RNA sequence: GCUAAACCUAGCCCCAAACCCACUCCACCUUACUACCAGACAACCUUAGCCAAACCAUUUACCCAAAUAAAGUAUAGGCGAUAG
């Protein structure tokens, strides 16, 4: 009659792997682009003006 | 319930070993061996079981009587436990006379 | 076709879950119908030098081809988007490799939308936005 | 010192000397209101007030007036997944008076100024968390959940 | 309905068992007639604090050392590099006889030492 | 003063502090003994700080700052205290020749068991100490049974050993059968 | 495979070490 | 200190962590994983070395070990079998993908020659100085352990000395003097301390 | 479709072989795990009974140092049960 439920599970963070570790995340993608590219206001006028 | 869901894994015998390719050999030590060797030396195992076939009482006694000066205490006492109630047992109890 | 398993080879871990998060229970129908202008290198930034050993490439790409999306719900119904009339899409491009590995290759990053670009096409069913929801002692500010 | 044999003593004979103390004390902030001359110290059992008056006047230079300990008992109410009491150790607390009216208050070895870096700092997985955070945004509610990654 | 498997201390039993039991501590004196304790000043161990004004060493050492080998010290090392030079010097001079073993350095006896070496009467 | 029991102002609050390495045990036997014994108590200065300040940060629920460092000093506090015991071991052979720094001797308990006794220090001789007298050194007949009976549990005990590792040999090499050959 | 070598009477006479307490006595007696 | 369970099952991270725990609670039992002994001389690959994939996702590629399970006799490759997780997920954001490396078996990876980038079977052999080294079995060269940060990540290239630091001048200057008095003795000689009172002899039993 | 149901190891058993363990520091026969004072206190001695004899009262197998055989033989025994 003394028996309980396993809960025992504990909220944690994720954002970071645990510290003084030799092993970091390796990353394949930036997360954004290094210089934001503003196109010309009106380009869509130029898609017809193929000259 | 009681039935497993999954096929256990598959029993893979290899009946080439060395241990199967050679089993029986030798068996005819004595007749091929002019009798220098019996076939009953093969024989491996429990110093009080080596050529010797009996029932459980006469096992218990022939153990005893071997090794019984080197078993340890708890066991020693268990297998003179054992002898009792087979004596017991098997001269006293039962369908026949 | 759901190929997530060579989607990965395509577009870059930034640009995977604006990708599929949104489909991830529903159906799409998209094909390419016709391209009207060719595709033009617009703009080519590379990262600095040895920022974490590692140095990136993006290569910017402006499209103007007629693509044709369906798009339907958990239960096949019509959900966004006609699959008979296709429609003159104008986007940008940008693309990314890893220049420092080897076996780098480029894959498709995100898309630049401009301020001034048109309205998308609007959805076929109706949708609500419910107000601020009130408690006894709050009152209402119009 | 702890855990040696402390040579007997006759009458006559000479005077006891520790060269090499074991003795460590770590000085903690007292969790209840105390008198400004008064410090808090927690020291091994084995350690007596006479030993904990010439280790301060001894190694620290610290004139010490007055010196009261009492050992703390360690709570055995604790149990694991055995059903198996868990005890905290007992550790002995030592109350000093500084001795020529000078005043001890527990500095904050904390502050939250000098928590706080100055200077940037820029991790690079947080930057590639922090980035994508901001440019994504939620969903339009008059898009109904269709994907605006299509530009159809 | 007594705890027989936790830590037996000076916290439990009545007053007489209480304030007999102790928590390790050494003695330092003894009890005389009319419950007055006497403390013996030289049962107290006196701390032999040396003077740290002008000390090179540091609690930590400089990462940029070299990484030398471990050598533990053992009697034959201690006797080579230490009664050995005066026996040699000795020996080749022809002075030299067991009877002065004394003047080498050598203790017959640890009797009548502040510091014995077996058993030792000195704390750490 | 009693600043001594905690780190350089500037460097409270701070997430890390850098720290050199810890003493070797090689690097303590170049220094004699006046200077081992002034760097034991500089060790111990600086391991007060690390106690009050490994506290202080359960009680502020916060990290500690660089916890490597208490390990470097307990590493160092070690060492010390082997050169020292190891100078005197060597000492105590070359003028006594004992092994061991206390008296001691192997005597039978009163369970039959061979201990390592060690001696303790009276002010009268052992034949009028009436405590001593009381404790026993010597097993009577009835203790020999379960002499047997501890040595036969211990026998299970490597008996089951030695057979389980046996049992793990011949069961690893199904899986990795280039291990025989 | 290629079976053990049989098993043979070992040849010569069999002289156990008397000085050992697993020697049944009757392998060291004018009899034996 | 360490306290591990008796048949604990190691995993991608170290023991200790707070994922760790969570992973392998102490009162949890999983069936032990078995691992082939391979003694610790005859282990061949090092973090930093470049190795090669022979079966997996992307077999025949080659990529730098940043760290290896003596364990499980497990090797990671950087950036190489590795799957798609998202880190820092929220209840409102559903998180940003990264690529993870999977382990990898010491059979399913082989060692590449420095001069020719194939994979090749190396063994151990002594040079002339009598520094064991690791040589390839076909066309034998000298594979040098590769450099790797040390695991506190200390640079001594760029150490500068702290308040608390002894200065290599007097860490390794030599100051001891062998003679036949103990630390104690030698003490009192210093301080001056003068005890003329004789100690008395205690019987010991 | 809930509760559940399934799993393969942990380890163990019986043999063979070989005769096993116990000083890191400190504490531990007093109220064990307690630094530190006149003791004189000292160990050894048939097992029984259940049970069988259809009660029970004499009696009733219990390794004593080589497996086998002599042999369940000579003997013993309310000359009964049984023992040998
Ligand atoms: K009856
Ligand atoms: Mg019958
Ligand atoms: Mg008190
Ligand atoms: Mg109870
Ligand atoms: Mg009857
Ligand atoms: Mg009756």
């Amino acid at each position: 009659t003394e028996k309980e439920f396993m809960q025992h599970a504990r909220k944690a963070g994720l954002v970071i792997p645990p510290e003084k570790s030799d092993r970091s995340i390796h990353l394949a993608c930036t997360a954004g682009i290094f210089d934001a590219y503003v196109p010309p206001e009106g380009d869509a006028r130029i898609s017809s003006l193929s000259k | 319930i009681g039935i497993r869901l999954t096929l256990p894994p598959p029993k893979v015998v290899d009946r080439w070993n060395e241990k199967r390719a050679m089993f029986g050999v030798y068996d005819n030590i004595g007749i091929l061996g002019n009798f220098e060797k019996h076939p009953k030396e093969l024989i491996r195992g429990p110093i009080w079981l080596r050529g010797w076939k009996g029932n459980e009482l006469q096992r218990c006694i022939r153990k005893r009587k071997m090794v019984g000066s080197r078993m340890f205490a708890d066991d020693l006492h268990n297998l003179n436990k054992r002898i009792r109630y087979l004596y017991k047992h098997f001269n006293r109890h039962g369908k026949f006379r | 076709n759901s190929d997530h398993d060579r989607l990965h080879t395509l577009v870059t871990e930034h640009c995977f879950p604006d990708m599929t998060w949104d489909i991830k229970y529903k159906t799409v129908r998209w094909s390419f119908v016709e391209s009207l202008e060719p595709s033009h290198v617009v703009q080519v930034r590379c990262s600095s030098m040895m920022n974490q050993g590692n140095v990136y490439g993006q290569i910017t790409v402006r499209m103007h081809t007629r693509q044709t999306l369906a798009i339907y719900d958990r239960f096949g119904r019509l959900m966004y988007g006609q699959e008979d009339v296709p429609k003159d899409v104008l986007e940008y491009v940008v693309f990314e490799k890893q220049l420092t590995n080897p076996y780098g290759s480029w894959r498709m990053h995100t898309k630049i939308v401009p301020p001034w670009a048109p309205p998308k096409q609007p959805i076929l069913k109706t949708v609500m936005i419910p107000g601020p929801q009130l408690k006894p002692e709050e009152e209402y500010e119009e | 010192a702890r855990n040696v044999v402390y040579p007997l003593y006759r009458l006559g004979g000479p005077q006891l000397r520790v060269f090499r103390t074991n003795f460590f004390i770590q000085l903690v902030r007292p969790g209840v209101a105390q008198p400004e001359d008064t410090v808090q110290f927690r020291i091994p059992m084995e350690m007596t007030r006479v030993d904990l008056r010439n280790y301060l006047e001894g190694i620290y230079n610290v004139p010490v007036a007055a010196v009261r300990t009492r050992v703390q008992h360690g709570s055995n109410k604790r149990r694991d997944h055995r059903n198996v009491r868990i005890k905290k150790p007992d550790y002995k607390v030592a109350y000093v008076q500084l001795a020529h009216g000078q005043t001890f208050t527990f500095p904050d070895l904390f502050p939250e100024k000098d928590e706080s870096p100055e200077g940037s700092a820029a991790d690079d997985l947080y930057s590639m968390l922090e980035e994508e955070r901001q440019q994504r945004q939620s969903s339009d509610p008059r898009r109904g959940g269709v994907p605006s990654w299509f530009g159809l | 309905g007594a705890d027989r498997m936790s830590k037996w201390t000076s916290k439990r039993g009545p007053r007489s068992f209480r304030g007999r039991k102790g928590r390790g501590a050494k003695g330092i004196g003894f009890l005389t007639s009319g419950w007055r304790f006497v403390q013996i000043k030289e049962m107290v161990p006196e701390f032999v604090v040396p003077d740290l004004t002008g000390f090179k060493l540091k609690p930590y050492v400089s990462y940029l050392a070299p990484e030398s080998e471990e050598t533990p010290l053992t009697a034959a090392q201690l006797f080579s590099e230490a009664v050995a030079p005066a026996i040699e010097k000795d020996f080749k001079d022809g002075t030299f006889d067991p009877d002065n073993l004394e003047k080498y350095g050598f203790e017959p006896t640890q009797e009548g030492k502040l510091f014995q070496l077996y058993p030792r009467n000195f704390l750490r | 003063g009693l600043e001594e029991f905690f780190d350089d102002p500037k460097n409270w609050g701070q997430e890390k502090v850098k720290s050199g390495a810890a003493w070797t045990c090689q690097q303590l036997r170049n220094k004699s003994n006046e200077d081992l014994h002034k760097l034991w108590y500089v060790l111990l200065k600086e391991r007060n700080m690390l106690l009050t300040l490994e506290q202080e940060a359960k009680r502020q629920r916060l990290p500690m700052p660089s916890p490597e460092r208490l390990d470097k000093v307990v590493d160092s506090m070690d060492a010390l205290d082997k050169v020292v015991q190891e100078r005197e071991d060597a000492l105590r052979l070359l003028q006594t020749g004992q092994e061991r720094a206390r008296p001691g001797a192997w005597r039978r308990d009163i369970f039959g068991r061979i201990i390592w006794h060690k001696f303790k220090q009276w002010v009268i001789p052992w034949h009028l100490n009436k405590r001593y007298n009381r404790k026993r050194f010597f097993a009577l007949p009835y203790v020999d049974h379960f002499l047997r009976l501890e040595r036969e549990k211990r026998a299970r005990i490597k008996a089951r050993k030695e057979n389980l590792e046996r049992k793990k040999a011949k069961i690893l090499l199904k899986k990795f059968p280039h291990l025989a050959e | 495979y290629r079976a053990r070598p049989p098993p043979r009477r070992r040849p010569g006479p069999r002289w156990p070490d008397p000085e050992d307490l697993l020697t049944p006595r009757w392998q060291l007696g004018p009899r034996y | 200190k360490v306290t591990l369970p008796p048949h604990y099952r190691y995993g991608m991270s170290p023991p200790g962590s707070v994922a760790d725990k969570r992973k392998n609670p102490p009162w949890i039992r999983r069936r032990p994983v078995v691992v082939e002994p391979i003694s610790d001389e005859d282990w061949y690959l090092f973090c930093g070395d470049t190795v090669e994939i022979l079966e997996g996702k992307d077999a025949g590629k080659q990529g730098k070990v940043v760290q290896v399970i003596r364990q499980r006799n497990w090797v990671v490759v950087g950036g190489l079998n590795t799957h798609y997780r998202y880190i820092g997920k929220t209840m409102d954001y559903r998180g940003t993908m990264i690529p993870s490396e999977a382990p990898l078996l010491h059979r399913q990876v082989k060692l590449v020659d420095p001069m020719d980038r194939k994979p090749t079977e190396i063994e151990w052999r002594f040079t002339e100085a009598g520094e064991r080294v690791r040589v390839s079995t076909r066309s034998g060269r000298i594979i040098p352990k590769p450099e790797f940060p040390r695991a506190d990540g200390i640079v001594p290239e760029t150490w500068i000395d702290g308040p608390k630091d002894t200065s290599v001048e007097d860490a390794l200057e030599r100051t001891y003097v062998p003679c036949l008095k103990t630390l104690q003795e030698e003490v009192m000689e210093a301080m001056g301390i003068k005890e003329t009172r004789k100690y008395k002899k205690v019987y010991w039993y």
